[PDB]
């Protein structure tokens, strides 16, 4: 799975040589950004309830209607508001997964493969985490570089909702 | 020669006739074969092009002599480029039938360019006979007519 | 690829005898009765996008782990990876009564599939428990009495129900 | 032994993604997998279907036919990728294409009939041209099929076909086995009195049909020559001051 | 493009035989069923000012907030609005298309190729469009077979769209 | 095995997709003429006793060479003649088998697959069976479209003899 | 592309983005009609299509007699059989030209490329529209039977049938 | 082939077959230096990679109307995602031209061969090279804005950033 | 050709998607080791031609036979010795070139590219090669991290040589 340490190898590996000092070089790079990134994780791993339920209600706000319509794929009665504390405390997740490993992998492998298949047979439109995440990436708190880090890996899951 | 038909019958009130009609059947019956002749001066460009050039300096030395104008092999190469300009036009108004592509992309205001840029007339009118000459030698016969008929109202359209 | 037409041409061939007139009044029957096999499946394929969904509102709300963090419908392939080929035992099932006999079905739903379910980690037995709320939905949504002129289907809704009870036969 | 040069590959149809399965039209071709086998029907189909992206149809015949891996193929002891090694890497096939091809046009050909794919540019052609000299017509059509976009498109189990063409001909018949330039060596134009006529007027037999002399005859000679000459002194004739210009002893 | 005369057509053409006696029953079938199809044809042409402004108002109740919300994609303003019967009137063009040809093959080559990718970069959700096309399939007053016939191709949209 | 009801699912499995329209169709084809081929079948059934020594005495008038040269090829005892109507009795099975299937596919899979290996292996000249097959045409006393129906199977083996 | 009557109606009408015409529809409806009677027809070329093939190779090779002699294109015996394999592939898309009712699915495998490579090969181009003639004189000579069809006018669809010959002849002469 | 701005000074380098000079290695340290800045830029396109194609879409086609109107080839909907399944792929390699820092890898990709697709499909060429340009209005409007970072001129990378865009246009129009 | 900023882009490439974080990651690594290799560079170039004819008279002591056996192979006459410093002085350009570029794609592409072939045919022992390598990774005189950046990539050259 895509990390800067497992594209060194696999790219190596497919040339069938060594590791020359191209792969070496790509791993040393990980080290400087990986100490800024791991401060990303800590920020949002302490405000993670906060976050959640600052973004399930700043949804249902831009989006009345989702607490309204009564279908099983909205979020009428508790069992959607059940499953919206779950869905998007699954994004948090794997956000903060990709900031611990440096690459999107874990982003590509947990959460975006697939996802224009399960969006378009469930009717979730995918305008709905987008807008979650838009809250999350304004309302973490981060500063400095760090800020810069989950800037990306958020902003990576909204181009890949749309 | 559609064009030139519409808008002869436009300067009048009334409509295509019987005639121009004909013309237009028998452009349409000889068009294939305009092509094939378009098929030829088309991938024969470069050494037509070459030939005909070179025929001009041996005709007119004075072009590539060192008071004239084409001094240089950059100079040359832009002479050469007319050439192909001018070759180029000579197919376009053998496939289209009219002249009207001819004068408008390379006719209408020549004299007055050619004098500002330096060159002289003559020399290119020289120049497109002897292509002219060339891609009469190369076709056939009476389709070598053709071709250089289109050639021969660039040169006296050039002059 | 056989048929009803073709397998009892198939057999009649291995035998080498000419069809006993017989055979030809079963076969009268199959095309007296083929009208009302083709709006059956027409009905199934209009409503097949509109099934699969639907059973998996129960298939993973009976067995709510196989969502949940650990089991094998986890993440969002992996989700896709379970629709992908929840239709596809849609897909050959109607093939099946189009043809009017399984053995379309059981070389491609039915041959190796057993075998790849051991081989990924997926449990065989958690896919023919809903492939059963498949066909507790096929039958009911082939069985309306809404749009369509009254007669008996009552051979088709009970073989109907067979192709999917060998679907979840050589799953489990 | 050399790593392959690297080409320029243009942009072509199969470069594409081309999403989704349920869209493609009907004119994409029967995509018959071994792994689907039901019937010998089906069994027939693939091997004949295999024979048409190698042989283009006509050839297929008898005698081209190798009976016995058509007899491994029903038994699934090949897979068809290695199916295709044995149709590739027969003699049946190498009079057939391989000598009467060329090493830059065998690319071409062999591209469109066992990768699916034209060849890019004239690059890719010179590219696999040299691979095809030091390890021989099989050694170079193993490296077809061992190579990654193979498998990644076709797979172990898929009979090849064009991928993409929506709006282009189809391989088997824009190209022949063989060519133009080597049309009077397998062809018989020779000796058919149909081509002779259109030759009797091309200017390659104006240039046979003169005598000995002319420098028309040397024309083709004086183009590969070359080196033209300097022009003129830019520099102006009146100062050269030809007075002080002679020097003594 | 996918007919059933074409569907005889390429079956017979990639094996490189004839037509036999099976490729040409397909044909066969087309005209009886192509009877009462064209039958479906003229039901839907002639009501088919009433069925697009009988679509377009009707998708504007079940979804009061498309016309309310300010964005490019929702039918807020009138240019919105313009472009509603546009997009629902290219859907009873290609259900006619589809009616007349016998085959899905318009319908799948116009209409629905490529239709997850266009719905998730505009975020035109897709569930607008399919309680459009039940409104069409309830409402344009055909009976007989020939309310069979549309009704399969408006369910065949219905599916692709989910 | 080649059979309408069979060219629509390897067709549509090959694309994987569902059963549209366009496979439909030709399903409804096969069985509408189905009722006139069951008519053919049974007029050969109840025939077949007549046919086939109506059909292997008919091949030793045009060939009377075949029941006079000595070679276990040639019909001369009647071990050739126990093999006659062997042989053209089995042609009678197969084209009653491919017109109940509706497809040449009975008649593509036991009959005339591979019979040119066969043909010049035991020096059977195909002119033969040609000539049965025409007698068989011309006298089964059909009538109809049924008579039409009969006549495509027995000259689709007429072309894959000759 | 695989075009039909009915498809290329459509394919038109999406261009200018209109519904159906009324005049269309009745035009599609004598196309109904027309239908049965081709499926008979067409049946009887493909029923006597081998026959066709070897009768008008009795006349491709006879009156242009050194094709089959040393050196003809036609001479050795895969050569022979190349021709053969080709002559009938014109039957197999005429008899889909005239099953789709139009020559959109013929003018891709047999007018696409094959002028091309009739010049690549070395084979006479021109000797080949020579015989697809003789196999248009044999074709409308079988479809136009009254013998087992009821007798209904066929002249209409005939004209159709026998041009698809005739550009089967241009684009390889 | 694929080249940078350090590989590409050393394959002149390597042609006229000397050692380095002093003035190219002072040459690559500001190529390092000024390094930094160049993922910077890279990484705000990336992000808003997906937002810039439909807000290029929301001109491109809404400016020559046609194009999506019935007859247009950005008229159906397979087609429709055909232009913005390779709108994308212009930004897929404008990104890695700046990445590597010259643009010898966007020219094998997307100036190659792609103005001879675009008059074999029938697409209008030009109807692109209007809205690439579109791009480059909003790629550069990303790229220059700061938000939340460190202020330094980024004229030379921005200047030649709408360098390979206009590149991009050339070699299609 | 092998760089890391090539490295990032020809994987990137291959998967048809952008320059996610990762593939940046590496090119992030280059700058700050980039910043110590152009240090190896100017310590080659500078001391040039000291470490040439350091290294042709130092191969000359361990091998004394070469400037003896004549053969057109060894260095007996002058023309070996003059093509000595040439065949040793490519070597300390390549290297310099590896330097500057971060990667081994010019050692990989000019030097070592087929050496196998060309030492069999001239007869030329790679044995050599490698004794003037071991005496240029000893005597250029760089300290610090710019002494270890040298040091891989001549003996990148040794491992290639055997
Ligand atoms: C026949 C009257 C004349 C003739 C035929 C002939 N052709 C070839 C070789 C080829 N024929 C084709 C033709 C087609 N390919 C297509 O895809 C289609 C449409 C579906 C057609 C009609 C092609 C591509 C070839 C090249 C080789 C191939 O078979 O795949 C031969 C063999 C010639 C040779 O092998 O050199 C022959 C004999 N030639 C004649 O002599 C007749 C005048
Ligand atoms: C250029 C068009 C715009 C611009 C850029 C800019 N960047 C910086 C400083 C930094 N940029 C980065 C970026 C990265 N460092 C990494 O390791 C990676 C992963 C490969 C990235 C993306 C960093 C880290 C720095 C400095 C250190 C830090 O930020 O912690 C500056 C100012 C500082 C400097 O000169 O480096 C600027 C100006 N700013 C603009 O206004 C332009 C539009
Ligand atoms: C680990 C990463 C991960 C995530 C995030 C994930 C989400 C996910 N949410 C789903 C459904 C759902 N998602 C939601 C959530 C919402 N719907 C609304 O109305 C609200 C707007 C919104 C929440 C804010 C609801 C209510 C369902 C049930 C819908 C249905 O059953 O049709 C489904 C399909 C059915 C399921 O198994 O429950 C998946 C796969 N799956 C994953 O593997
Ligand atoms: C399609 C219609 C068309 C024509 C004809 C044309 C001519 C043309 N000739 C030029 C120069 C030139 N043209 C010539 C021409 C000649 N040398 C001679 O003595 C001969 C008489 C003549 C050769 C026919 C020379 C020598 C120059 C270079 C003059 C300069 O650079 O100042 C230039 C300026 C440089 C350039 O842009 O190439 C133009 C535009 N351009 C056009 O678009
Ligand atoms: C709810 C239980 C039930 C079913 C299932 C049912 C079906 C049904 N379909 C019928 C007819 C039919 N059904 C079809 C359907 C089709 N033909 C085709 O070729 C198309 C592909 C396909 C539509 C897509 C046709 C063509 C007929 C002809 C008779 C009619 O118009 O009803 C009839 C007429 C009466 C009869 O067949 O005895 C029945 C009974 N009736 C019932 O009571
Ligand atoms: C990596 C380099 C590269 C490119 C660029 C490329 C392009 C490419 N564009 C295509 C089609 C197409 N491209 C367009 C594009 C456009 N329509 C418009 O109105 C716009 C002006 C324009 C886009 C901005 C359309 C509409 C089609 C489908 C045309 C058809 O099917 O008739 C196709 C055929 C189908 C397919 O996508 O496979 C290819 C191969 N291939 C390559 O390898
Ligand atoms: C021939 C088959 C066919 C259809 C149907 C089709 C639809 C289609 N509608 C679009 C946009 C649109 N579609 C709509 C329609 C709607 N949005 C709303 O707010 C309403 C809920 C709804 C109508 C009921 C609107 C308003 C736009 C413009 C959105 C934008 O510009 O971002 C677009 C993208 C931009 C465009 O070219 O105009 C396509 C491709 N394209 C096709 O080729
Ligand atoms: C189920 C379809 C089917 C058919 C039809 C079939 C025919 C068939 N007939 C054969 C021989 C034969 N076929 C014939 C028939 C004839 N020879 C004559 O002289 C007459 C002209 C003509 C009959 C009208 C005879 C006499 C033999 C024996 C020849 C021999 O033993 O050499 C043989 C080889 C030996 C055998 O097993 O008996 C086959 C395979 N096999 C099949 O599987
Ligand atoms: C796909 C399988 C299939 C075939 C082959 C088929 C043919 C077919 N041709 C028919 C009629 C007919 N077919 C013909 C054809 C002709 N008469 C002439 O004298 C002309 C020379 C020739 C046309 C060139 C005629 C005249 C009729 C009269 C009845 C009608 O108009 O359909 C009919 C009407 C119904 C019937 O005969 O029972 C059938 C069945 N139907 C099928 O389902
Ligand atoms: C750009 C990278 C590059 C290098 C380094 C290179 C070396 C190289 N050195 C060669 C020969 C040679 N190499 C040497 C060098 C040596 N022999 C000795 O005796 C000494 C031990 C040693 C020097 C220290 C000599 C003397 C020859 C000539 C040998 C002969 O002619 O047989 C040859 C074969 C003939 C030639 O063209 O001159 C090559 C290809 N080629 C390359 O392209």
């Amino acid at each position: 799975v895509k990390t800067p340490i497992t594209e060194a190898i696999a790219a190596a590996d497919t040339q069938g040589r060594f590791l020359g000092n191209t792969e070496l070089q790509s791993a040393r790079g990980r080290y400087e950004r990986a100490a800024a990134s791991l401060e990303a994780a800590r920020g949002l791993t302490s405000n993670a309830q906060r976050l959640i339920d600052g973004a399930t209600q700043a949804v249902y706000q831009k989006f009345p209607y989702t607490t309204q319509t009564p279908g099983p794929q909205f979020a009428a009665d508790s069992r959607g508001k059940s499953k919206c504390a779950r869905d998007v405390g699954h994004y948090l997740r794997i956000i903060t997964y990709s900031l611990v490993a440096g690459g999107t992998g874990p982003l590509d492998e947990y959460l975006i493969a697939g996802l224009a298949e399960i969006n378009s047979t469930f009717d979730l439109s995918p305008s709905w985490y987008v807008e979650a995440l838009k809250h999350i990436k304004a309302n973490h708190g981060l500063s400095g570089q760090a800020a810069n880090e989950a800037n990306t890996y958020i902003d990576y899951a909204i181009n890949a909702l749309s | 020669i559609v064009t030139k038909s519409i808008v002869n019958a436009d300067a009048e009130a009334r409509y295509l006739s019987p005639g121009e009609l004909d013309r237009i059947k028998s452009f349409v019956a000889g068009g294939q074969q305009r092509l094939r002749i378009a098929q030829a001066l088309t991938d024969n460009r470069e050494r037509l092009v070459k030939q005909a050039g070179d025929q001009l300096f041996q005709k007119r030395p004075d072009v590539v002599s060192p008071g004239g104008n084409a001094y240089g092999q950059e100079m040359t190469a832009t002479c050469l480029r007319d050439l192909d300009y001018y070759l180029r036009l000579v197919t376009y108004g053998i496939v289209a039938g009219d002249v009207t592509p001819i004068e408008e992309i390379g006719v209408i205001g020549v004299r007055e360019m050619y004098k500002s840029l330096g060159t002289p007339i003559e020399a290119v009118g020289e120049g497109v006979r002897a292509l002219k000459n060339a891609a009469s030698t190369l076709l056939s016969a009476e389709d070598a007519a053709e071709a250089g008929s289109y050639f021969d109202y660039v040169v006296g359209a050039l002059q | 690829t056989l048929d009803v037409f073709t397998k009892v041409v198939s057999q009649a061939d291995s035998r080498g005898e000419f069809l006993s007139n017989e055979q030809l009044d079963a076969l009268a029957n199959v095309v007296k009765e083929g009208n009302k096999r083709l709006d059956v499946v027409n009905r199934i394929t209009s409503n097949a996008s509109a099934i699969v969904t639907n059973a998996a509102r129960a298939l993973f709300e009976e067995q709510p782990q196989l969502i949940a963090p650990g089991g094998n419908a986890y993440t969002n392939r992996r989700m896709a990876a379970c629709l992908r080929d929840m239709e596809i035992i849609l897909r050959y099932v109607t093939y099946a009564i189009l043809a009017g006999d399984a053995s379309v079905l059981d070389d491609r739903c039915l041959n190796g599939l057993r075998e790849t379910y051991q081989a990924l980690g997926t449990p065989g037995s958690s896919v023919a428990v809903g492939v059963q709320k498949m066909k507790d939905a096929a039958v009911g949504i082939a069985n309306d009495p809404n749009g369509i002129t009254k007669g008996d289907c009552s051979q088709l809704i009970s073989e109907v129900a067979s192709y999917f009870d060998r679907a979840a036969a050589a799953v489990g | 032994a050399l790593p392959l040069l690297q080409y320029k590959p243009s942009s072509q149809n199969h470069r594409v993604t081309s999403f989704g399965a349920a869209d493609q039209n009907e004119d994409t071709p029967y995509i018959y997998r071994i792994e689907d086998v039901s019937s010998y029907t089906d069994i027939q189909n693939i091997i004949w279907a295999s024979y048409r992206q190698v042989f283009s149809e006509h050839e297929i015949l008898k005698f081209n036919r190798q009976k016995t891996l058509e007899s491994q193929v029903k038994n699934g002891s090949i897979s068809v990728r290695d199916f295709i090694r044995g149709l590739a890497k027969s003699e049946a096939f190498y009079r057939l294409v391989v000598s009467v091809n060329n090493n830059y046009r065998l690319v071409d050909i062999t591209l469109k009939r066992l990768l699916g794919r034209s060849s890019y540019n004239k690059d890719e052609q010179i590219a696999w041209s040299i691979v095809i000299g030091t390890k021989g017509f099989s050694g170079f059509v193993d490296a077809l099929i061992d190579s990654e976009e193979y498998t990644k498109n076709f797979g172990e189990n898929i009979v090849p076909y064009q991928r993409k063409r929506m709006e282009g001909r189809p391989h088997n018949l824009v190209t022949p086995r063989y060519g133009e330039d080597f049309q009077e060596k397998a062809g018989t134009v020779q000796t058919d009195w149909r081509f002779t006529l259109d030759k009797f007027y091309s200017r390659k037999s104006q240039e046979k049909q003169l005598r000995e002399g002319d420098p028309r005859k040397f024309a083709d000679l004086a183009a590969s020559v070359g080196n033209q000459g300097n022009y003129a002194q830019r520099i102006s004739a009146f100062d050269i001051d030809y007075l002080n210009a002679v020097p003594n002893r």
